[PDB]
């Protein structure tokens, strides 16, 4: 039921996520957090789709700046524009909630190039066609865990 | 998670909140069967004990906002559910993660032959120690005995009576391992 | 002369730096002044200063070219030229009054913008004093 | 002769004149290395005696001009050469008789992996334990058991990937057997 | 038959017909006590096997039509029946043998004197180990079994001053008789 | 640093540079007596292995740019000099770091009367068991034992004739530790 | 009577009239609890026998109208109560006597500092081993009673200290009349 | 004095002087050979204590102007002289005292069959063990020490058939003596 | 009775003994215990009856034989001789383990000794052995 | 010459002999010619010919001037002649392709009257036969 | 109304001493009852208890062959010793046997305790004569 | 030497026994050990050179009282008898007795001693050598 996705993630979103990245320091350090199991749930489709409804808890959990600076701007934004996006992709199955998700232990700046792509990766695929994310995934969330 | 026996394996929880890390009151449990739990370990504001009966097998430490727990030489004991309860003030947080312990099967076969009433029926006994599904099968009577180790064994007999179909092969597996066994020939 | 040399918009970045990092549980380690052996803030900065450069280069890294690493680079220019304002002392004393801090980068940074932003509150005061000599407060530490 | 570990073997010697049987007063003999003789036990007008040492473990009976000497388990120990000395009176003949036991040769594999620097070096153990010649062999250290019986082994190591299935040969002199090793738990 | 400990005593039987020797399914069995039947081994066609409980005790062999099974080393345990079944096909035969198994005696004595309330009661005690009837008596107690099965029974005899002495103790094992003579004290 | 008897210590080396953590190839050795190395146990690409001897008494694991070696229960063997080994490639740095392992001072008390000529003769003796420096003395105005625990002990008689002078009070110390104990009375008289 | 551990210690009955001695017949008992009564040994015409469970542990002897039982060495099975039947023929008496069995408390302390959740609580212990009635008490928090395999009895409780630590502190260990304390001074660090 | 094995045995010693008893320092010693002297115990002023590796075997007691050395229960360890000082300040005497042990001589018979080359030579065994000085006689071997610290020997007799029985044995520890006789086999 | 056992019939005993070859060999056998029943009139008569089965049992030839044409003559006349003793089990009699040598010599001392005590007195083995068959067992 | 000198009578005796024999289930050892490790009968019968002289005495002894040992003595007397129909071999030959028996004596006879009857049948055919080299034959023995 | 001062005669102790002069210098020793010197500390109250007990005591210890001269001395401190009950008030029957103790020591000693007894009774009747009326009930309280 | 023991000598010897407290105790004195010497001759004559050393070790009473006078008497009595009388310390043993059993003994000696005086004065001379050779 979703009409104008096509043009919803401006170029400004993803030029913050690459001043996001460009802007963290380099360290040897790692940390813990949910993301999509990209093995386990294949298709990039529905990858997209499952992926997109977890990243609202974890930028929250995750991304975090102090108020009011140049990148916590840009992470309510991202949010803002997750928002918005809800819509543009139609609910499956509550029970298969929590599933198609790992574990990973990595650095932040590995974990932003996950969310940067995820973001990325969206717009060339609404770009091309803007009511794909309809796409009934219940099959393919089976197939997780 | 699953790894071998002997060794060096970790098991992980962590708190969302990538703010927080030496803050919450972390405390591992082994569940023991029946729903029971016996406590591992606790740690924090970074600083760990681990009980005196899982002391020196068990050990926990932590990063950022992760939280280990290092199995130093896993055995067969270690095999089963552990918990994590991650404490913080008001709210808690209690995350599962199971441990499959596993031991390379060990296929063995030897022949005998019978001493009565004939030299005519040889015997061969196919046998397999592995963990945790071992299973020993020959190819055209088995006793399943539990090992000090805490591993399984089982083995089977083959009758051939004179003349003798050989070269015979046995086939020893664990889950998804596999291996085989073949006796080519006799003394005489 | 020296009273001038650390502009306003040097301390600029250095907040944009700690600003722009995300917040995290990690810890890292490194080499700094123990601020409980070399009390003095004349002669801690003093010595606090010249291990910067090497701090910096070890510690402060970013990808080649981005809003950061510039500042950095500004850093280490600033730090260069302000290395004639400082009185070298026996080179004995070398590697002596500093510890290890297990501590986030956030800290790390906080430590270091309250290096240079203490550094142009007492060089605009007094733009010599940082000639006075140290020697005597350094053998006090370890 | 030749006989398998714990079998009840017989070992024989005889009076070449048919008339006479008893009245020979037989003596068998275990050989211990170095020309020694052991004496194991005596046979005289139907009355035997084994000695002590060799008692339950070997007999002797007698049957016309035959003269057996049962071992009624064999054991590693007592492979090696017999002598028997049949008297009579005066005249004197002494009959040797050698035998061979043997062990049928047990086969074991089980694989390991590496615990460092990785998990990819695969090492596989092919063992067997026989007597008298255990020899193994992997297609492309010597210990004594405390039954008598020798053993040997050896390891394999095969870097990821592995190319598996890969066969081991064990064989006991003519007695041969293999190992094959399919698969590993993963991957 | 009878014979002693430790010794190496046979037993026989015998096919009817001189013509059949290693033909006949030979198995002899140990009669344990009530009507019970152990198998201690079995020889077909000139091939012999003992049963490993038996293994090393007995052994069984052949000469003609004659079946011999030979205990290598007698000890109490072997006292009792023993069977043996030859079978010819259809045919079988069923022969009985008894074996008694003897300790040959052995007579102790040693005297005490008593600690209380005086030393005038002089106690000697006559002992015998033997199998299968041992039974001590004094001219003029506890039955204990051993480890290697064999009997044990001992008496005492008490002697206020003067001591009456010598005295004797008889000491026999059915047939089989032994005396001990005290002479004097110290 | 320092730490008691049977307690979870940890030691720590680093990576000057903030970059690398896993890449370093770490190693752990104890100083045996006369300049001696022996290895404990072995990182890199996080992949630890503890050798046999050591295992479940140490442990490594790693965080960011530091490295830590964990005893996970002490003991008064590990009391001694620890060395890590970091390479990375054609560079290699060494980092010793040293250990004191200590016990807390056990004193003990308790009198005897000599059985012979007399039961006059009061002896008392105070024990102390510690590590590492334990001394015992008697105020006024003999053997040296290793326990199988590693731990040392020592102690002192002192007789006492009638009339008792009494109370009596023994001062046992372990380095910088201290402790006393005081004989008040008999059972009798 | 009383008296301490291993000691040779004595215990006596005898005949009021001074014309008689080897002349009675004198037989000891120990009494088990339950009014129970096990022979000990038996004198009479100068001829003692001592029952083997008690063989070498006790012994009898006599010196005019005076009968002894001296145990060659006490331990605390033999405190309890103890009976001598003298008879001479029709007329027989029955002398009690009882025995206390002492042993000399053992007052011991030693300290620990808590492993969790910090390094601030510093736990001391004062222990005593005594007989009949050992008791100890902390000056200013469980206690278990044990009993040792001599027989012997021994408690001790713990007492917590939190930073700062009010040092020093005092633990006064007591076994009925006889009395003995234990300070703690200071720390490691 | 003399007295057996397991007894509670009693040695005295005395001062002359009937006006004395607890003042003498009186201090017993077992002599271990070579001249050597080994306190047992030590007693003055009514007031005894035995050494600790003695403890429990030996006691000491007293009575008007008479010391006792009481043994709790002998051994053969016991067999041996002891000696007794007793001092009064400058004066010191030393009284010694003998004590044999003994053990009651325990004769054993049993016989034995040959078991070749036949069942004619019919052995028979007497035995005794006793102490201080065993010997056993047969009526026309090995010298072993015991746990307890006794003697023992006996000696073997080979009669060829016919057996010429009754025949008899003769054991004797010095003064003590007693005989074995056999009288019949089994057949 | 008398004159019933012929001198042809020990002529094929002592032939059937030369004709055997000398061996060490030995076998069991059912025969009267000689020192159970002395008396050689009861022990003869004993004997005579057991022989029957012995001979079938034991002494077997290939058919048609010289020595079994022999055996069948020594039944013939044992049955014979049925009449001469008065009869009308298993006692008195032993087990032997012995060459065959021997047990035909045993046999042929049967025959010729029954000759021998026949031809001095034909009547003599009406004696009642009922009483020298009890001591047995 | 050798043709006709197995007479029929000396067959007549052999016979005789086993006939005579009493059937037992007795066992004997003794040694004979390994007709598997010798196969050709030709050579069979000449190896297995020299040995039996000495196998008669050991073997088949009968009491003295006997019926039996007669036909012994002059089977031995027939043997003795027959030596000179056979060509001598190497003498390191000697006691090789020879083995164990333990059988009944009935079955001996019967491998004895077998070696005398089958060389009568291989003689009457050709008598020149038994001058085979045999050499070669005893080789492949023990 | 009372003449016990003069009860004790010089002639009684005289015999005492006798006794113990003629006994033999010995290292014996035996056991007896006697009051407890300590237990009851009184002299007054010590003499009184201690004498009722003696009676008992002289039968029981000092024994004699029949008509010898100590035992006529031993019958004679009898009857002195009867005739002094009246001398003594009587206290309350659940005292009997009350202060008094064991003692394992010599003759000698023994002899002394009780010439000791009565010579001490005669110094205390020659002063006082009823001084011996005294309650000392409260006294065999205390032991 | 007929009339050496006087009546008055034995008068106090029994004296000094009835005086004597009637006791269950022991003491232990060296005397001749009357079972290894059997002949009285012989027996009075050893016992009686040693009975100097025994009363001064065994009878001792308070200096000059009635029985104290009585051994002294017997020590003069007993030192003038000297006359009439390797070897030395053989033929005597332990006793362990009564007192008055030990005085028993000693009154025994000396009133055996004056009846075989009385019948034979010069019996004592006999040569005890071989019979002290005997214990
Ligand atoms: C015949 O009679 C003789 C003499 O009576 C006996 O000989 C003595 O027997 C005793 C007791 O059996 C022997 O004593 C033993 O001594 C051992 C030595 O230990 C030393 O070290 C310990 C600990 O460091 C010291 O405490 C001790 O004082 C010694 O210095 C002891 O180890 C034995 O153990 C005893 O102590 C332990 C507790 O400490 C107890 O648990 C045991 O039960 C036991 O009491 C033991 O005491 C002694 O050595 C013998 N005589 C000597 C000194 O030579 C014979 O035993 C007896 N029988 C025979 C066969 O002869």
């Amino acid at each position: 039921v979703s009409e104008y996705c096509s043009h919803m993630i401006g170029s400004g979103h993803l030029q913050s996520l690459q001043r996001l990245i460009d802007s963290q320091m380099e360290t040897s350090c790692q940390i813990t957090f949910e993301f999509v199991d990209q093995e386990q749930l294949k298709d990039p489709v529905c990858y997209l789709k499952k992926a997109f409804l977890l990243v609202q808890d974890i930028m929250e959990d995750t991304m975090r700046f102090r108020d009011n600076t140049p990148n916590a701007i840009a992470i309510v934004q991202l949010q803002e524009l997750s928002l918005r996006l809800k819509s543009c992709f139609t609910k499956d199955y509550e029970e298969h909630d929590k599933a198609c998700v790992r574990t990973f232990y990595e650095t932040p700046l590995q974990l932003l190039e996950k969310v940067k792509n995820v973001f990325n990766e969206t717009k060339n695929l609404l770009d091309k066609d803007w009511n794909i994310f309809s796409k009934n995934c219940n099959n393919s969330f089976a197939e997780c865990s | 998670v699953t790894a071998f026996l002997g060794e060096r394996v970790t098991l992980t929880s962590y708190w969302r909140r990538v703010s927080l890390g030496p803050e919450i009151e972390v405390s591992w449990f082994k569940l023991g069967p029946g729903e029971e739990q016996v406590l591992i370990g606790r740690m924090h504001h970074d600083v760990i004990f681990i009980e005196w009966p899982f002391r020196g097998f068990f050990d926990i430490h932590r990063s950022a906002n992760t939280f280990f727990l290092v199995v130093t030489a896993a055995n067969i004991s270690h095999d089963g559910n552990y918990l994590c309860r991650m404490k913080l003030g008001e709210t808690e947080v209690t995350k599962q993660e199971h441990l499959s312990v596993v031991k390379p099967l060990t296929l063995s076969v030897h022949s005998e032959r019978s001493q009565f009433p004939d030299f005519s029926v040889l015997t061969v006994t196919c046998t397999v120690n592995a963990f945790p599904h071992p299973h020993v099968q020959w190819l055209m009577n088995g006793g399943v005995m539990k090992e000090k180790d805490g591993s399984l064994s089982v083995a089977v007999d083959l009758s051939l009576p004179k003349p003798w179909h050989l070269p015979v092969t046995c086939v020893g597996k664990n889950d998804k391992e596999e291996a085989h066994g073949v006796y080519v020939s006799g003394y005489l």
